[PDB]
């Protein structure tokens, strides 16, 4: 929905990059749950 | 019971608990191994280890521990401390923490024909190779390998241990009333080979 | 020391006491009476689903071999012996989740001229308490401590609750005993019910 | 083993490990101490705990274990389990995990003239007060106090070991060829000092530690 | 050393560790109990535990372990393993998740008089009501109740060695300051038994937290 | 080529031939005693190890 | 099993486990040592510790544990406890924080010729210098130095069973792959004692980290 925001509102970065920040927070959330082996990649990490 | 004491003295006169029961040289000891899962504690992925609480079910025959019940006031069974009789050296081979043994030393039930039944409890941290590709929608195949550490096939022979039902089982036994399922894991198949 | 040591020689050397033999006939079961005292509730780990308790378990049973006439031993009325000298029913926590079935401190037993044996081993137990998270952080949990003998069956021993007396009337102790003066409540858990069942 | 068995029967048939090797009670057992640091495992700052791996060289004399090479076919030394000989119960006093003793109770070497050498290894978790003012650019002063657990300074006395030149080794020994430095900690100094203190009652027996 | 070996051989020829070491069974064993605090290891507030390093000095007299020094080469004191002799069964009643009794069985010092001094170490993990009202400026009062677990006051009497715990070898704590420390003996009588007291010695420590860490990193 | 000594501490002397231009004697001490190692080259030693590199024939000992 | 009961009673009626199992004290005990790597458990790069699951097969001849099989029913090959016989005191010299020697005393397999096979398991926590400069594409060479702690090379000789560690029962790791492995025997002579050698066997393993986890989750 950032592409539906007008350019004259001046809020495209403040939305999309903060979504990126929230995604980093969820990466921190999963940092202590997933296996640490390197034979394959978890599908949830692929999705993230 | 005094008759019980006299029976125990008669049975353990000249008995060596470190010597395998084999009347003739070349005789094997047939050991029947079953397992009852009391609780699946955990599957830790970061350590690749499954923690379980189990009861083993070990059955064999010691010819030296037989008696006539009619000569001992009708006693046809005994409950003897496990350190006093010969045990098979059955261990969990794929342990992950360095522990091979059972959790508690309990009694062995000895019948008048020499049949030995030992059902020790155990807590086991066995090795599981986690397949991570579909985590957390994954299923895992965790094995518990039990074997005699010392005796080879010419001395101790293993077989799958029968359930209380008198049929050739191939399955881990789970008591459906007293088993609380793990909140993270569902047991689909639980065979034994 | 004289009558104490005399009684010990009489009971364990003159009578040739055997701790491996249970104090009963071959077809009779020994009645073991159990009570539990909660010294403190340490923690309930939610992620590990583990309840840690400091509990003193009181075991009572009659051993007819460990009896004497008090007048033959200078009116001695109680003896204290190591638990590794007498027969024990070997009560353990079946419900543990760390492999520690047994009590912590194997203290002395107290035996009496009637043959009654009293034993109060304290223990620290880590048991499996599954967690219901539906109403968190307003949830309540139902943990249990299951005590049984893995060395003996119903034909060998009989488990029962402790019988206490008030005003000459007997009642079974159907609750966990908490000393009200000495108990410090857990910091995040308040106890609502303490039942006990056979 | 035809002579080692003879020596073992000659030495340990009438021997009491519970008694000090002294002909008189007022005599003192002198013990040469060396401490070799194999690894500096960690300094847990939150737990304030130094974890180290050490080998403790202890040398003393036992007149009851005296023998001669010529009367036993040339047996210079005999290796015996450490429970069959009297030991000085050396413990790390400033331990934090409750462990006072060594990790592996190795064999003691009994030589000709009653000389007894014991090199048990140990893993030690000791108390280190972490001075926090200059963290993370700080340096720390961590201590290892060794003392006899049951004997006083009038029954057990401590001296330092000596090198091939006879100089007194008043430091932690480090195998410089085999040493791997800790990834976070560099050892700058390791002096050793023998301390003697007045007893718990004035006029009574004193106490000593290294 | 041969006199000492002979003495130890005679002392433990007809010895019973189960028997209370008094001449007559109707008198109590006289035990003196002192507590030495080496280090305050940690105060865990969530589970209300205080873990400490202590030495538990216990002094009594064994009636059967007497000898005349003139018959044994002048030896007056020996060192004896504690597992060979009768001991009081001192237990931390308010233990949280540590050891109830002494597990490190060190050697005792035994005189020709029969006086036994036993100073084993222990890690005491004790339950303490923690008041967080004034945190991080809180004052705590934590106790160690000690008593003979299976012996009552009629058969074993325990007395404190001093009014206060010994803090002469106390390592400085970086988080707490011990403001006060004392030890109190308590006699407890029950309604069903008016003749046998139950004795305990409770050593309490009033501690004040140093608040600089939480001032800097939170406030 | 160049002839260097290559025996260990207090052992009977033995020699070897090598293409480097330096012999080395490396001495250190462990908990048991003094170890001396002889060879060719001028290796890099850890701190606390006495190193003696020389440029002529049979100069280790 | 009455023949073997007779044999076990006969073999340990005058047996001594302290002294070395040789006919003459001037002979060294010849021990064959092999290391089996079952699982690489962990590589802790902060504290520089490699945790492995191993079996330490030790083979040697006991001079005093031989018998005629014809005198005992044809019994040739027995199993006895390891606690009651002499053993080598094999210690892991570079043990970081685990066990220095074998603590799991499994059974000894004993031939009628006195040959002993003993294969106890162990968890080896070995100190390894960890190079982190190329992490997560790093290569680590980590070793296990094993030797008789209190026996020199003139009284006990240790020989490698093979120049390679046994990897036939090695469980595949998810974070490391073993590119090469070897075992080297080392003789050490000291300046004071020209005559007595000191023997060790150092097994080493060169391992390469699988970098996929750190590629995906960090880079
Ligand atoms: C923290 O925390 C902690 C805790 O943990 C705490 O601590 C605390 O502290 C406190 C203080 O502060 C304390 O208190 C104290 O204590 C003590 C002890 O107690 C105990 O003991 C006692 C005694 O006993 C005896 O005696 C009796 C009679 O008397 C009897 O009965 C008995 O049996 C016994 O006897 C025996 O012995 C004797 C000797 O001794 C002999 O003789 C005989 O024969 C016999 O043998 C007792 O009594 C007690 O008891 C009580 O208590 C309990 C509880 O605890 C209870 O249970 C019981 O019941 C009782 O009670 C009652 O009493 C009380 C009082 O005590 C009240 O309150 C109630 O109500 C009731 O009535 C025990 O067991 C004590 O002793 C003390 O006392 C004192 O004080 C009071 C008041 O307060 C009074 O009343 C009294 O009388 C006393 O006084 C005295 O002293 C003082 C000082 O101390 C002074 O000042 C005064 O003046 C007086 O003096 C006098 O006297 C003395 C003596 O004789 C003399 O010496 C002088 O010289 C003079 O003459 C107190 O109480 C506590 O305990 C603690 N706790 C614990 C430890 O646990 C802390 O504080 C905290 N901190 C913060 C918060 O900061
Ligand atoms: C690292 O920590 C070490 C302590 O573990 C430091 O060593 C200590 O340094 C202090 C001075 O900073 C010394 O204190 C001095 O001691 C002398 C002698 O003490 C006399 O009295 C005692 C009884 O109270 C008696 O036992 C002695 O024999 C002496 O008669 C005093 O004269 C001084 O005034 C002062 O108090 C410590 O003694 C010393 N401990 C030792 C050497 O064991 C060390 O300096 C620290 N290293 C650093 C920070 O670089
Ligand atoms: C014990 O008490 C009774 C009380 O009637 C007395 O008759 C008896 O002599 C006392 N002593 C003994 C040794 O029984
Ligand atoms: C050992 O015996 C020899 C010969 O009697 C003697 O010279 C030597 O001093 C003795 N050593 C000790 C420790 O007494």
């Amino acid at each position: 929905f950032v592409f539906y925001l007008p350019p004259d509102a001046g809020e495209k970065m403040g939305l999309s990059i903060f979504a990126l920040l929230t995604l980093t927070v969820f990466l921190l959330l999963l940092a202590d749950k997933v296996p640490e082996t390197s034979l394959s990649v978890p599908i949830i990490i692929k999705y993230l | 019971s005094e008759a019980e004491g006299r029976l125990r003295e008669k049975l353990f006169s000249g008995y060596d608990s470190t010597v395998r029961p084999a009347r003739e040289v070349g005789d094997r000891v047939w050991v029947s191994i079953g397992l009852t899962l009391a609780q699946l504690i955990s599957l830790n992925e970061k350590d690749e280890e499954m923690s379980t609480k189990v009861y083993l079910d070990l059955e064999w025959t010691d010819y030296r521990l037989s008696w006539d019940p009619e000569e001992h006031e009708g006693i046809d069974s005994l409950r003897i401390s496990a350190e006093s009789v010969w045990l098979p050296d059955v261990v969990l081979l794929n342990n992950n923490d360095g522990n091979f043994d059972v959790a508690l030393d309990i009694n062995v039930v000895v019948s008048s024909d020499g049949s030995m039944r030992w059902q020790p409890p155990g807590i086991y941290r066995s090795s599981c190779s986690i397949q991570v590709t579909y985590f957390p929608f994954d299923w895992q195949n965790c094995t518990m390998v039990f074997s005699s550490y010392s005796y080879d096939s010419s001395e101790v022979s293993l077989q799958t241990g029968l359930s209380p039902e008198g049929q050739e089982r191939q399955e881990v036994y789970i008591h459906e009333g007293t088993f609380i399922e793990n909140g993270q894991w569902e047991i689909i198949h639980k065979p034994s080979r | 020391l004289n009558e104490e040591e005399r009684l010990i020689r009489h009971l364990f050397e003159e009578k040739a006491y055997n701790k491996e033999l249970r104090p009963a006939a071959h077809k009779e079961s020994v009645e073991i009476s159990l009570a539990l005292t909660l010294s403190n509730l340490i923690s309930l780990k939610e992620v590990e689903e583990t309840l840690t308790t400091n509990v003193w378990i009181e075991q009572g049973w009659t051993d007819s071999r460990l009896q004497w006439d008090a007048e033959d031993f200078g009116n001695i009325s109680v003896l204290r012996l190591p638990a590794d000298m007498v027969w024990l029913p070997e009560i353990v926590l079946e419900n543990n989740n760390d492999g520690s079935f047994q009590i912590s401190y194997s203290c002395n037993v107290l035996i009496y001229p009637s043959g009654s044996v009293y034993w109060l081993p304290p223990a620290i137990f880590r048991s499996s308490c599954p967690i219901s998270v539906t109403y968190f952080p307003f949830d309540w949990q139902n943990c249990s401590l299951k005590f049984s003998s893995l060395k003996y069956t119903t034909k060998e021993i009989t488990l029962s609750l402790k019988q206490a007396e008030e005003d000459g009337r007997s009642y079974p102790v159907e609750w966990i005993i908490i000393d009200p003066e000495g108990f410090t409540e857990n910091g995040e858990w308040e106890i609502v019910h303490r039942p006990a069942r056979v | 083993k035809n002579e080692e068995l003879r020596l073992y029967h000659y030495l340990f048939d009438t021997y009491d490990p519970g008694r000090r090797p002294v002909q008189e009670p007022e005599d003192t057992v002198t013990i040469s101490l060396k401490v070799t640091l194999t690894n500096l495992i960690s300094l847990n700052e939150k737990e304030e705990t130094l974890t180290t791996s050490v080998w403790i060289g202890i040398d003393w004399q036992d007149y009851r274990l005296n023998y001669s090479k010529g009367d036993f076919g040339g047996v210079e030394t005999l290796r015996v389990p450490s429970e069959l000989v009297w030991l000085p119960e050396i413990v790390l006093e400033n331990n934090i995990d409750g462990q006072f003793g060594v990790a592996y109770e190795a064999n003691v070497l009994v030589s000709e003239g009653g000389y007894l050498s014991w090199l048990p290894p140990a893993i030690y978790r000791s108390t280190c007060a972490v001075e926090v003012t200059y963290f993370p650019f700080d340096w720390q002063n961590c201590s290892l106090v060794f003392r006899s657990q049951t004997y006083n300074a009038e029954e057990v006395e401590f001296v330092f070991a000596v090198d091939d030149e006879g100089k007194t080794i008043s430091k932690i020994d480090i195998d410089t060829e085999a040493y791997t430095e800790n990834g976070e900690w560099a050892i700058d100094f390791c002096p050793g000092v023998i301390r003697r203190h007045d007893g718990d009652s004035a006029g009574g027996p004193g106490e000593t530690d290294v | 050393s041969e006199h000492e070996t002979r003495l130890v051989a005679k002392l433990f020829e007809d010895y019973n560790s189960v028997v209370r070491p008094v001449e007559d069974h109707r008198q109590a064993v006289e035990v003196t109990v002192g507590l030495q605090l080496i280090q305050l290891i940690n105060v865990d507030e969530v589970n209300q535990i205080v873990t400490t390093n202590v030495r538990l000095k216990q002094q009594w007299v064994d009636y059967n372990l007497k000898w005349n020094p003139d018959d044994y080469g002048g030896v007056k004191k020996i060192h004896i393993p504690s597992e060979k002799i009768w001991r009081p069964d001192l237990v931390l009643y308010n233990n949280a998740d540590g050891d109830f009794a002494i597990v490190k069985f060190t050697k005792v010092l035994l005189d020709y008089t029969g006086h036994i001094t036993w100073t084993p170490p222990a890690i005491f993990k004790s339950y303490c009501e923690i008041i967080v009202t004034h945190f991080p400026f809180d004052e705590q009062n934590c106790s160690m109740k000690l008593g003979t677990w299976t012996y009552d006051g009629s058969v074993v009497v325990i007395n404190p060695e001093s009014d206060q715990p010994d803090l002469s070898n106390f390592m400085e704590s970086g988080e707490w300051v011990i403001k006060e420390s004392r030890g109190w003996k308590h006699w407890v009588f029950y309604a069903c038994c008016p003749s046998t007291p139950y004795l305990d010695i409770t050593y309490h420590f009033v501690m004040q937290r140093l608040p600089l860490y939480f001032i800097v990193n939170v406030i | 080529s160049m002839i260097c000594y290559n025996q260990q501490s207090s052992q009977p002397p033995t020699t070897k031939t090598c293409s480097e231009t330096s012999c080395y004697k490396k001495t250190w001490r462990d908990h048991r005693g003094t170890i001396i190692e002889r060879g060719c080259g001028c290796p890099k030693v850890k701190p606390g190890i006495k190193l003696h590199c020389c440029r002529t024939d049979k100069c280790n000992n």
